[PDB]
């Protein structure tokens, strides 16, 4: 359960799983996540930006 | 005057002949749920969510359709409607796509919020859902039919205001769809409003696909200069 | 009089034009239709 | 079960607004005809006698057709789509020759409709959505023709046979593909709904006119 | 000996359909035989007001399923005209499963639907009658067209009819596969060109109704039966039956029996005693019965207990957790899976819902779902009182009563047969470990 460094996750055939829904850049208690967002050339919904200020954030 | 007497959880309000229940309570400052009710297209009464208790009446009333009678007393938050509401909400969310965080409608969807409001925390549906196929009606209107909860907003808008009669239902039970049955774009210059009156994600703006979420926009009130009207 | 005899055979020659051919024969029978004021509620 | 056919149109070369379909002047006297059973102002009330028409000049209804109708009744095509779409007795895809509906709601279920569904199945070969190489015959499910006292029951081409078996069906379907035509009707030896154990009702003759009628009239 | 306490055994001479089963000339000459156009007219000259008070006086409730008082609602359409046309709309969609008697009114006594229409017509004022008869009776609507031509060359209905200066005519108007067609609203829909979808009321068709315009829709049986009311008069069709349950009905009697058959019959008689008398009785003998669907697929069931001493009107099995209906008797023996043919008929409502209210769209099927689940055994005890829970939630939020047609069987299933759910849900657990 530990908490340490922020990560990105990938499915098992390598398709990043964030789907730029911004619940954790609402939910941050300390606006430490910066997301930005547009349909990928084959259509898809991902991120262009996906900034985590870690001088912000509190784990 | 011509106004009659009504009673809204036994507050006394004076309404004109033809008044529904729902501008009666609206009267009083109470917003009834509803789906498919918008006060500039005409009365469907198909999405059931704005049924409400007349004391001394067994059955439910829909406040959108029907006129308030002299001297009836409306219970808008009694045991009945909100049963009633609860009931409506988990039909309507039995066969929804769990899509929300695709959803472009999140965070300012009406299903989401009246779910919040007046249905149940959570699920007794163990069946699974149905799919549908997608219809294309041009690059403006994205179209993901899945989340469509059959209100038919969009067909009476398309019909009354912008006068196209290309909208419609195929079917009927379950398998019933919004569309136009064959490949046409629905291409108007109002036709961008049925992104607004729909009231899930069944419709957006594809321009503006993913980019945000409702609440991180900021608000700036302000006026149109592409024509003359303002 | 006798019941053992079924009377109802009238019905097994009839084509796929039979109701509408009775339709047109019926049409001269009719009374002047009522008018709504327009030709359709779009005009 | 889930109804096998789509509700989206998509043309094909058999099945496109260029298909060729029109009306024979014996039925545009019979739309003509149609259309005057109706009140001035609301000619739209004929879209479903006329697409029927339709559907019984040419077997099926192409999108051609569905937009013929709506071209003649002034009605937007749309409206005639929902129409085609909403009534289960219009054929938007070809059928065979005979079009062979077999009842399987309860009441005729307990009578066994299964032996039926059965044995058409095994003297056509085909299933239950299927429709025969030669074209000939096209089998499906429907609910409750209105026959129920009569049960089993089967409808080919509006024409009903009841009180069946499944050699009599057979039967039928001999006589059918022989370019026979079959007596609609019961096959038990009993005309119509009459009880099979010797008409326990209606025995005395019927009575005259004005037998019953009151004073004063 | 006034107050009758014992009913059924009706003689011939009572019996209204004298040709129910086809044995005489279903065409203008044996029906004016049998007594069918006779002094018409000077019913139609005693005025709409001397009709609806025979109507009125014999009690008649409606013969469509749901027993509303006939003379009351004809009464509706009394007001002076305000610009509009009146119509006349007789029902004989006839979508109920078990049920055959409009069939048979219509390809057998089709003489006397008109004169019947003729008369409703001439009581409502109604300018003509739109005759809506579902697209699978084919042979019977040419039928019906057949005896419209026989009585429009006779004069019995056109320009003054009969002879009384009353115009009225008659037409014949055919669905295409729709059971929700029957009902009245969606029925009005139907005839106009548009989808089979119910609306809403208020208003009822008696303020607006086809096109429009003021409109009464009656079920064919009603319809025909109201010259032979206004010949006899209202006390005659009175003395029949219980008190508020007046009058002869037709009863269609399938599934296990051994003579299934269409019989009129008086209204209260006992349903064992019409079984065993027009039937030939329960398939197996009487002992033998397990269940009996006594209004139709839209009324619950009732076990062997309640049908030996239940009587065959509205108020009787109003009492016997169920209804009249369409007084279409479905009977099932000890052979029967009663939980298969429930499923069945929900399957059925289905498939036939038009699916333009959420209740009845999405509910009717979860519940065909659920019931499927339940033939099988694969779900758990709780899920019977979910399926309850679902079917409450069904009943009386929908805008028509196809959710109600759907949603009782469910509730008749659970009530009386809940130990059999109970047990194939334990067989299923035991054999799938
Ligand atoms: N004969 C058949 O094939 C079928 C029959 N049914 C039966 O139909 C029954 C339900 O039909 P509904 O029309 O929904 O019942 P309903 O009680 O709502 O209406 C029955 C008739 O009385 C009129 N009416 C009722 N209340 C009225 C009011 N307050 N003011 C003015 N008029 C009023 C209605 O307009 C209608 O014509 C069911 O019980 C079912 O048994 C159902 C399916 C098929
Ligand atoms: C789903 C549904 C289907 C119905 N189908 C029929 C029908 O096929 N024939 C009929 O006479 N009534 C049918 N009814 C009931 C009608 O409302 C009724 O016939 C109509 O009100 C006529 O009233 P009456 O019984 O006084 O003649 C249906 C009702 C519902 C809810
Ligand atoms: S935006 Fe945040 S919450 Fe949403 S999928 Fe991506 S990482 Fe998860
Ligand atoms: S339409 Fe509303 S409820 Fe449905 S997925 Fe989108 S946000 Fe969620
Ligand atoms: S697309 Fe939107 S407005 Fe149209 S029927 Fe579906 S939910 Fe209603
Ligand atoms: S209850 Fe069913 S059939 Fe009736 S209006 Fe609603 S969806 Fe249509
Ligand atoms: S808001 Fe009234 S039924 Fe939809
Ligand atoms: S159940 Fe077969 S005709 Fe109705
Ligand atoms: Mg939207």
């Amino acid at each position: 359960r530990f908490r340490g460094e922020h990560a990105l996750r990938r499915y098992p055939s390598g398709e990043e799983r964030c789907i730029a829904c911004k619940l954790c850049e609402a939910v941050c208690p300390a606006q430490a996540i910066t997301i930005e967002a547009e349909p990928r050339a084959d259509g898809s919904r991902r991120t262009t930006r996906y900034d985590i200020d870690m001088t912000k954030c509190i784990y | 005057s011509n106004l009659i007497e009504v009673f809204v959880d036994g507050q006394s309000v004076m309404v004109e002949p033809g008044t529904t229940v729902l501008q009666a309570c609206e009267k009083v400052g109470m917003q009834i749920p509803r789906f498919c009710y918008h006060e500039r297209l005409s009365v469907a009464g198909n999405c059931r969510m704005c049924l409400v208790e007349i004391e001394k009446a067994p059955k439910v009333v829909a406040a959108c359709a029907m006129p308030v009678m002299k001297g009836w007393n409306i219970l808008t938050n009694s045991e009945k409607s909100k049963k009633a509401r609860e009931g409506v909400m988990e039909f309507l969310l039995a066969n929804h796509p769990l899509d929300c965080p695709i959803c472009d409608q999140g965070g300012e969807c009406d299903l989401q919020d009246q779910s919040m409001m007046f249905g149940s925390d959570r699920s007794r549906f163990l069946e699974g859902k149905r799919a549908v196929e997608d219809k294309n009606i041009g690059p403006l209107v994205k179209t993901i039919m899945t989340r469509c909860i059959q209100c038919t907003r969009c067909i009476r808008f398309a019909s009354e205001i912008a006068g196209v009669d290309d909208l419609g239902t195929t079917g009927r039970g379950n398998d019933m769809q919004v569309g136009t049955y064959i490949e046409k774009m629905f291409m108007s210059e109002l036709s961008g409003n049925i992104i607004d009156i729909c009231p899930v994600g069944a419709l957006t703006s594809k321009p503006y696909a993913f980019t945000a979420r409702p609440w991180e926009t900021r608000k700036t009130e302000s006026i149109d200069v592409m024509d003359a009207v303002g | 009089f006798d019941n053992s005899t079924y009377r109802n055979l009238q019905h097994h020659e009839y084509s796929t034009y039979t109701f509408l051919d009775l339709n047109v024969e019926l049409s001269k029978f009719r009374m002047p239709q009522p008018s709504s004021g327009r030709q359709s509620p779009r005009h | 079960g889930a109804g096998g056919a789509l509700f989206v149109h998509r043309d094909t070369p058999e099945n496109n607004p260029d298909t060729p379909f029109d009306f024979t002047p014996e039925n545009y006297k019979r739309i003509e005809a149609i259309v005057k059973n109706y009140p001035e102002g609301h000619k739209a009330a004929a879209v479903l006698p006329v697409l029927d028409l339709a559907q019984r000049q040419n077997g099926w209804l192409p999108i051609s057709a569905m937009n013929k109708v709506a071209e003649i009744l002034q009605v937007p095509p749309m409206r005639v789509y929902e129409v085609a779409t909403f009534y289960t007795m219009y054929n938007r895809k070809p059928v065979g020759k005979y079009h062979i509906q077999v009842c399987t709601t309860t009441p005729c279920m307990l009578r066994n409709s299964d032996s039926i569904l059965e044995a058409i199945q095994k003297k056509l070969g085909i299933k239950v959505g299927e429709t025969t190489p030669d074209k000939l015959f096209t089998l499906i499910e429907v609910e409750c023709l209105g026959a129920c006292v009569n049960a089993p029951m089967v409808q080919i081409n509006d024409n009903y046979y009841e009180d069946l078996t499944p050699k009599d069906i057979e039967e039928i379907i001999d006589e059918l593909k022989a370019g026979k035509i079959p007596k609609p009707g019961p096959r038990s030896g009993r005309f119509s709904c009459e009880p099979a154990g010797g008409l326990t009702s209606l025995t005395e003759p019927p009575k005259g006119p004005g037998f019953g009628v009151q004073a004063g009239l | 000996a006034p107050k009758k306490t014992s009913f059924g055994s009706l003689k011939d001479e009572d019996r209204i359909f004298t040709n129910l089963y086809g044995r005489h000339d279903w065409r203008l000459k044996g029906a004016q035989s049998r007594g069918d156009w006779y002094k018409t007219k000077e019913i139609l000259l005693k005025g709409p007001d001397w009709i609806l008070g025979e109507v009125k006086t014999s009690g008649l409730r409606g013969r469509g399923g749901a027993g509303f008082p006939t003379g009351l609602k004809w009464s509706f359409m009394n007001k002076p005209s305000d610009g509009r046309p009146k119509y006349l709309v007789v029902n004989a969609d006839e979508g109920e499963p078990g049920t055959c008697k409009d069939r048979e009114i219509i390809r057998h006594d089709p003489h006397k639907l008109v004169e019947g229409c003729l008369v409703g017509g001439r009581a409502m004022g109604a300018r003509a009658a739109y005759i809506y008869i579902r697209g699978e009776f084919y042979n019977e609507a040419s039928n019906l067209q057949v005896a419209i031509r026989e009585a429009y060359e006779a004069g019995l209905i056109g320009k003054n009819a009969c002879g009384s200066g009353y115009d009225f005519d008659v037409f014949v108007v055919r669905g295409a596969g729709a059971y929700i067609c029957g009902e009245e609203t969606a029925l009005i829909e139907s005839i106009e060109g548009k989808q089979g979808k119910p609306r809403l009321k208020p208003p009822f068709p008696a303020d607006v109704g086809v096109f429009g315009c003021p409109t009464t829709v009656a079920n064919v049986e009603t319809v025909a039966v109201s010259p032979t009311i206004c010949r006899r008069g209202g006390a005659w069709f009175a003395s029949f039956g219980r008190e508020r349950n007046s009058g002869t009905k037709l009863f269609n009697i399938s599934g296990h029996v051994n003579h299934p058959c269409t019989v009129e019959e008086e209204m209260s008689v006992p349903l064992k005693e019409l079984i065993e008398k027009h039937a030939g009785g329960v398939i197996g003998g009487w002992d033998n019965l397990l269940a009996v669907i006594p209004g139709g697929s839209s009324t619950p069931l009732i076990p062997k207990s309640v049908c030996e001493t239940v009587l065959m009107d509205f108020d009787a099995l109003v009492q016997a957790q169920t209804g009249l209906g369409t007084a279409a008797v479905i009977v099932m023996d000890r052979s029967t899976d009663i939980v298969k043919a429930i499923a069945r008929l929900i399957e059925f409502y289905k498939h036939e819902s038009c699916g333009q209210c959420t209740p009845c769209r999405e509910g009717v099927d979860w519940m065909n779902k659920v019931m499927a689940r339940f033939v099988k055994g694969d779900a758990r005890p709780a899920e019977i009182d979910s399926l309850w829970e679902i079917s409450k939630q069904i009943e009386g939020h929908t805008i028509c009563a196809l959710g109600d047609g759907a949603a009782w069987p469910v509730q008749g299933l659970i009530r009386h047969f809940r130990p059999e759910l109970e047990e194939r849900m334990q067989q299923f657990a035991l054999q799938h470990q």
